[PDB]
């Protein structure tokens, strides 16, 4: 299985700027793709980026801007910077962590997908 | 048919003061007892305080003992609860709970210390 | 559980026990059926036991697709020379055999449990109301497409027809499905998993390339003053090993132009060390002759420019295959036994160049027809991959693993990296120098 | 699965021993597998229950989980119906905190076309002035998600789940289940991947009977595979 971690969710005034991190344990080969969701309360959970294997990045309109995608393939750990942050985007975030493509020595091997347990946010 | 809606979770740094308000519809508030459950990020949820139906007797959890408040009011037809001083363990989302039947989830407020 | 799939084995097949672990588990899983599964294994590794025998232990008709109709009456000998009762639902069948073969299959209970169709009959609407009365009974119990590998169009062989089985995969959803590929990629397995809409947590059983018995290092022609002293050198340790055992076993040398394979040959066979050149130019009964001296042990050493003996000593490419997947099959004989086998790769920058051309006009010819573009598109990442591993800094077993998707190796010995990495370091420094 | 299609009624009978109080529950209704609907009366013979009702509402309906609107992608993961002609055994020991410790035993069978339970319940070391035994528990039960992993020893599944009550005066009581499904028949059974069951109640009372209603509307549906 592959355990994903999430961290830096820090209480930001309203222009702050936080970045958050979202680390994948155990034996990766590969991930398709790492999608950050941004899930208000009282609504529908919002797609916010997206990252796929060779760098390939896609925002919503809403955070086209202002947030931004990186991600380490040695360390397979996705990181979203916030900048220029406004009082709308207070709400938790996830990782999709799609396609994770995992294999052992012997060959045994799994592709099921696995989501982030999530990270907070807010805005003065 | 019944609907929760939460608001005033906000950002404070330690020794401030913080109000929760859930406003409720399709149901009158007094007749029916109300809760507030705690929810870490990728943790169990926890109860943290509740106020019977009568009104008369309330409870909190043990953490935060002497130091939430919660209270009522009909006219509005809205509940309140006070976070009084503030500590790192309380960075968690505060959802309404209250059923007249079934079981019904609050959106909830999100706060934390940070 | 066990007892049942070992008795099996042992009734209707024969085989004492699993040909390897990684079977073994393969087989159970399918036998589950939890979770789709997706098998990859060589040819002769017996991955048709692995979706033959949770058929045989089913309940109900499984349906096996596969693209020639050729291998689907193979197939149906195979399974019929075992007395197994396996029937095909094919227009080549007569009038009064398939009006029999539907009238079991409508029929409770039917008495065939694995029913071999090619998907065009499937998709025509002949069997729709068949696979209408499938749905309604709940008869399949497993959905195996062979050759899944056809289906990713950046495969050598594309299928138009599983792109339709996908969505005859979505319904009858509540069967499992099992695919089955004999060389994977990780884009072919995504591409697999993806057309035929198999359940996001997918069983992958991939067997390691990587052998333990065999030892990977690559050399470049340029550095070494004389290519052919080396290569000399290196085929008479291979194949003398100790000094009191003698000369065992016999070699291969992989050629790439009919001239520089005589060449080599006639070389080798001045230096010491007799050779045929086995080209394919060559009439067929010189042919049978060198691949016969070769299987006998008259000949010491042999030099290949299309294409077994049980024990190989060593396997050096003079020449770059066109793609790291030939070279693994190429060099997977090399030292097919237990006893330790050694393989060479005489990378050159020219010859890099040249066999680059020869790709690149493949691939322009592959345009002007127009189609399978993704299928030159997937040759030239292939050789692409090739050439970096040749120039790669690191284990050989570990980037090999990394190319075909397997897992990274364990390769405590018999890795040139591992033995010697300053050695490695000094060699590609002076490459670096050199161009 | 065949069995289900449609409508099936349900009868339940349970015999607790909660310290030396010995009470005898017999419900019945209906249970459409389909819609995962399940209506069910459970009126006690006793004319108290000495228990809370929602404190057995885990024992006398989450017994029969077979009724659970399975996907049809998950309808191989359905345990409880796989292996259900010939019923299934179903042990639990939920652990209250400070009010002591249920013990119970069901069986899960078939007679006719009606689907049958035998339970047996227990309690020890219970304490009088908490929660449960003050009867502050509230008429209203809550939906919960029962976790559900197999083991293959027992070629069986092992069930883990924390029920939430809802008291009088305000506190919410947590408590622990620990169960363990068996299968009775020798036949082919289905183990499933892990998944949680989302169950949603709904309790209340009808105004003609004298003895206690415990009326119970749920729907319960799975997920996580
Ligand atoms: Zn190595």
């Amino acid at each position: 299985q592959v355990q994903l971690v999430e961290n830096g969710g820090g209480c930001v005034k309203a222009g702050g700027s936080l970045r958050l991190s979202c680390a994948a344990s155990g034996s990766i080969f590969s991930i398709n793709r790492m999608t950050w969701y941004r899930q208000a309360p009282g609504k529908e959970r919002e797609w916010v980026a997206a990252i796929t294997s060779g760098g390939s990045t896609n925002y919503a309109d809403s955070v086209k801007g202002r947030f931004t995608i990186s991600r380490d393939n040695a360390e397979n750990t996705v990181y979203l910077q916030m900048n220029s942050l406004k009082p709308e985007d207070t709400a938790v975030y996830y990782c999709e962590a799609y396609g994770t493509y995992t294999l052992a020595p012997t060959g045994e091997g799994e592709y099921d997908d696995y989501w982030g347990q999530g990270t907070q946010v807010m805005v003065s | 048919q019944v609907q929760l809606v939460e608001n005033g979770g906000a950002c404070v740094k330690p020794g401030g003061s913080l109000r929760l308000s859930c406003a409720a519809s399709g149901f009158p508030v007094n007749r029916y007892s109300m809760r507030w459950y705690r929810q870490a990020p990728g943790k169990e949820r926890e109860w943290v305080a509740g106020m019977s139906s009568a009104g008369d007797r309330s409870s909190y959890e043990d953490s935060v003992k002497g130091r939430f408040t919660i209270s009522r009011d009909d006219a509005r037809n809205t509940v309140y609860l006070q976070m009084n001083s503030l500590k790192p363990e309380d960075t968690a989302v505060y959802y309404c709970n209250v059923n007249v039947g079934f079981e019904y989830w609050g959106q909830g407020t999100q706060v934390m210390v940070s | 559980p066990e007892r049942r799939v070992r008795s099996t084995l042992k009734k209707v097949f024969g085989f004492d026990s699993f040909k390897t672990p990684l079977q073994e588990s393969a087989t159970m899983a399918v036998v589950k059926g939890n979770k789709d599964v997706f098998v990859c294994m060589p040819t002769g590794a017996g991955k048709s036991l692995c979706y033959q025998l949770p058929a045989l232990l089913a309940k109900g008709i499984t349906i096996v697709v596969s693209p020639l109709i050729a291998l689907i009456q193979d197939q149906v000998d195979h399974l019929l020379t075992l007395k197994v009762r396996v029937s095909s639902l094919n227009s080549k069948l007569s009038a009064q055999e398939r009006k029999e073969l539907l009238a079991d299959l409508e029929r409770e209970k039917p008495q065939t449990k694995i029913l071999y169709i090619t998907p065009e009959m499937a998709a025509s609407s002949s069997f729709q109301p068949t696979l209408n009365s499938l749905v309604s009974r709940h008869l399949l119990s497993y959905l195996v497409v062979d050759e899944a590998h056809c289906v990713s169009q950046w495969g050598h062989d594309f299928r138009p027809d599983y792109l339709r089985l996908g969505a005859l995969r979505s319904r009858l959803g509540h069967a499992p499905c099992v695919a089955l590929t004999a060389t994977a990629t990780p884009q072919v397995q995504e591409d697999v998993f993806a057309a035929l809409h198999l359940k996001k947590p997918v069983a992958i059983f991939k067997t390691p390339c990587f052998r333990a018995n065999l030892f990977y290092d690559v050399q470049f022609k340029e550095l070494i003053s004389d290519p052919y002293g080396n290569l000399k050198d290196f085929c008479l340790k291979a194949l003398g090993q100790e000094a009191d055992k003698g000369l065992s076993g016999c070699g291969i040398v992989y050629c790439r132009t009919r001239e520089a394979c005589e060449q080599l040959a006639i070389e080798l066979s001045c230096r010491g060390v007799n050779a045929k050149a086995y080209h394919a130019g060559l009439k067929a009964s010189e042919r049978t002759l060198v691949q016969n001296d070769w299987m006998e042990e008259k000949v010491p050493v042999i030099v290949a420019t299309i294409s077994d003996k049980a024990n190989v000593r060593f396997v050096a490419h003079w020449n770059i295959a066109k793609s790291m997947a030939g070279y693994y099959q190429e060099s997977g004989r090399a030292g097919r036994d237990g006893k330790p086998s050694w393989c060479r790769l005489y990378y050159s920058r020219n010859d890099r160049d040249q066999v680059s051309f020869l790709i690149r006009k493949e691939v322009a010819k592959l345009q002007e027809k127009r189609g399978n573009k993704a299928s030159d598109k997937a040759t030239i990442m292939a050789f692409d991959a090739l050439v970096t591993f040749c120039e790669e800094l690191g284990c050989r077993h570990a980037a090999i693993a990394k190319y075909f998707g397997d897992a990274l190796p364990a390769c405590a010995k018999g890795c040139d990296h591992c033995q010697n990495p300053t050695a490695v370091r000094r060699r590609l420094e002076a490459l670096e120098r050199s161009s | 699965e065949e069995l289900f299609t449609g409508v099936v009624p349900i009868l339940v009978e349970l015999d607790g021993d909660v310290n030396g109080h010995k009470f005898s529950v017999r419900g019945e209704g209906e249970g459409d597998a389909t819609n995962g609907k399940l209506t069910l009366k459970f009126i006690c013979t006793t004319g108290k229950l000495p228990v809370p009702w929602p404190t057995l509402v885990t024992t006398l309906t989450y017994g029969v989980q077979c009724f659970s609107r399975y996907p049809d992608h998950m309808k191989r993961h359905d345990f409880f119906k796989s292996a259900m002609p010939e019923g299934y055994v179903q042990e639990r020991t939920i652990s209250f905190k400070d009010d002591g410790t249920y013990k119970t035993r069901a069986e899960v069978k078939f007679e006719g076309d009606t689907l049958v339970n035998r339970i047996e319940l227990k309690g020890i070391d219970f304490k009088e002035d908490g929660n449960i035994l003050g009867h502050k528990l509230e008429y209203n039960f809550n939906s919960h998600n029962v976790y559900i992993t197999a083991d293959k020893q027992k070629n069986g599944i092992k069930a883990n789940f924390k029920i939430r009550h809802n008291v009088e005066d305000g506190s919410v009581q947590l408590a622990d289940h620990y169960q363990q499904n068996t299968p009775i028949g020798d036949g082919p059974v289905l183990l499933p991947d892990n998944h949680y069951l989302s169950t949603q109640s709904v309790l209340s009372k009808d105004p003609n009977e004298k003895r206690d209603h415990m009326v119970l509307l749920e729907f319960v549906t799975a997920a996580g595979i």
